[PDB]
């Protein structure tokens, strides 16, 4: 029912930075929390950062301090400012969102590589 | 009173402590169980948003070594609010969301110990819990502030400082032992210093309704698989592979099992009695299931202690209500439901 459009991925040198952006379609009252999980070398995807429409944020321990998530007051759009990137941050970053009925939607993902 | 010497995915249940009444304070529970290893991320969701102040029980595990945890929080559900629980785990491609579908006996003392290594992130994580029957009464967490053995039941708070000091000294000894073993088991299995590994210890004693010694246990596990254990006679060991045989021989040459037998047969029994007496208002009660039928045929049972119960298709694991009682149901697709519980006069029977 909801589509998530991702952008901002790519390649970057160690110590560099990248800004991811995710924009949700559908009704502006159909999505609450938005954020990013990232693929591990294994099977699972780990929490990176997400934010509620009211501004409440939560970060994964391994990116605390370096990564910052933000939201547009108007449109359902979030931004992930990734700073001081290391090779261990290389992964596919998946945007996600939660309906106000706790339904989860997931984007295609954006490969991020750090030399 | 303690001694003085593979991957499984979780099962998720979202439920309330009491039956939900719109506008009446209650408790929202997410019970994750049957998983391995212990790393797990559990969130409680309210209307597509993370609930801020969520607490959780101390890590413990079952006979098969699989862990279980209870995440819970106080809440007052209303008409519009919708709730759920999210769980992440190494066995999941993405976090699973489960929504809150609103619509005369023996005794035992058991201690559970779990150590998990954190390569290049400090000491291993160490958690220890103590049980009498199905009531936890002590705990220890290396990451916690006190660095002490802490009470988790009223009847143990009576104990003075000589008790709590000795318990704190004994648990830290259990911690050091696991730390050493973690590096050792790494060596004997030729694993790298970069991976995370788990060591689990369980021991305790059983007594009949006459408080006389029945059985004793002492088991050890590496990464969720059996490593070494004491036999039922408490005089010999069971090694699980060519690596645990080396330990078995070092322990039979130092007669370790003899010091274990003494505790499991004497000291463990002695303090189990002292606890049973001191907490008789709690431990020696039996609460009977508040039971009725749900129609799919589903048999329900609430607010019963202890957790031992039999319903006789889908059978969901018994779950803590969070107030000391437990819950359970069973389902099947001229039918009867049979309820054998250790607090019911005689077995009950239920049909539509």
């Amino acid at each position: 029912e909801v589509k998530l459009v991702e952008s901002g991925g790519g390649l970057v040198q160690p110590g560099g930075s990248l800004r991811l952006s995710c924009a949700a379609s559908g009704s502006i009252f159909s999505i609450n929390t938005m954020g990013w999980y990232r693929q591990t070398p294994g099977k699972q995807r780990d929490l990176v950062a997400d934010i509620s429409s009211g501004g409440s944020t939560k970060y994964g321990d391994s990116v605390k301090g370096r990564f910052t998530i933000s939201r547009d007051n108007t449109k359902n759009t979030v931004y992930l400012q990734m700073n001081s990137l290391k090779p261990e941050d290389t992964a596919v970053y998946y945007c996600y969102g939660l309906s106000y009925s706790n339904d989860d939607y997931w984007g295609q993902g954006t490969q991020v590589t750090v030399s | 009173y303690m001694l003085d010497l593979i991957q499984r995915t979780p099962k998720i249940q979202v439920y309330s402590r009491h039956p939900a009444e719109n506008g009446k304070s209650n408790f929202l529970n997410c019970y994750v169980s049957g998983f391995h290893p212990s790393d797990i991320e559990v969130d409680l969701l309210k209307n597509g948003e993370r609930i801020e102040k969520v607490e959780h029980s101390d890590l413990s595990f079952s006979k098969d070594w699989s862990f279980y945890l209870l995440y819970y929080t106080e809440f007052t559900p209303t008409e519009k609010d919708e709730y759920a629980c999210r769980v992440n785990h190494v066995t999941l491609s993405q976090p699973k969301i489960v929504k809150w579908d609103r619509d005369s006996g023996s005794h035992s003392m058991r201690y559970f110990f779990t150590s998990v290594s954190r390569p290049g992130r400090g000491e291993p994580r160490f958690i220890a819990v103590g049980y009498v029957d199905d009531t936890q009464f002590v705990r220890f967490d290396s990451d916690a502030a006190s660095q002490r053995m802490e009470p988790r039941a009223p009847w143990i708070e009576q104990e003075g400082p000589e008790y709590w000091d000795g318990e704190t000294r004994k648990v830290k000894a259990h911690s050091q032992t696991h730390r050493v073993d973690l590096g050792t088991l790494r060596g004997c299995y030729n694993q790298s210093e970069a991976g995370s590994h788990t060591v689990q210890r369980m021991y305790g004693c059983d007594v009949g309704s006459d408080w006389r010694f029945l059985r004793g246990y002492h088991q050890y596990a590496y990464d969720g698989k059996d490593y070494i254990a004491l036999k039922e006679d408490l005089r010999s060991w069971t090694a699980a592979d060519m690596c645990a045989q080396t330990t078995k021989h070092k322990w039979e040459a130092a007669h370790v099992a003899e010091q274990l037998r003494a505790y499991l047969e004497g000291t463990c029994v002695e303090w189990l009695r002292r606890y049973l007496e001191n907490g008789k208002e709690t431990l020696q009660r039996t609460d009977a299931p508040k039971t009725h039928m749900t129609h799919t045929l589903r048999c329900w049972a609430l607010s019963f202690y202890p957790a031992e119960i039999t319903l006789t298709t889908e059978l969901v694991e018994t779950r803590p209500a969070g107030d000391g009682t437990f819950q359970k149901w069973a389902a099947v697709v001229r039918y009867t439901c049979h309820v054998q519980h250790e607090g019911l006069p005689k077995p009950l029977t239920l049909r539509w």
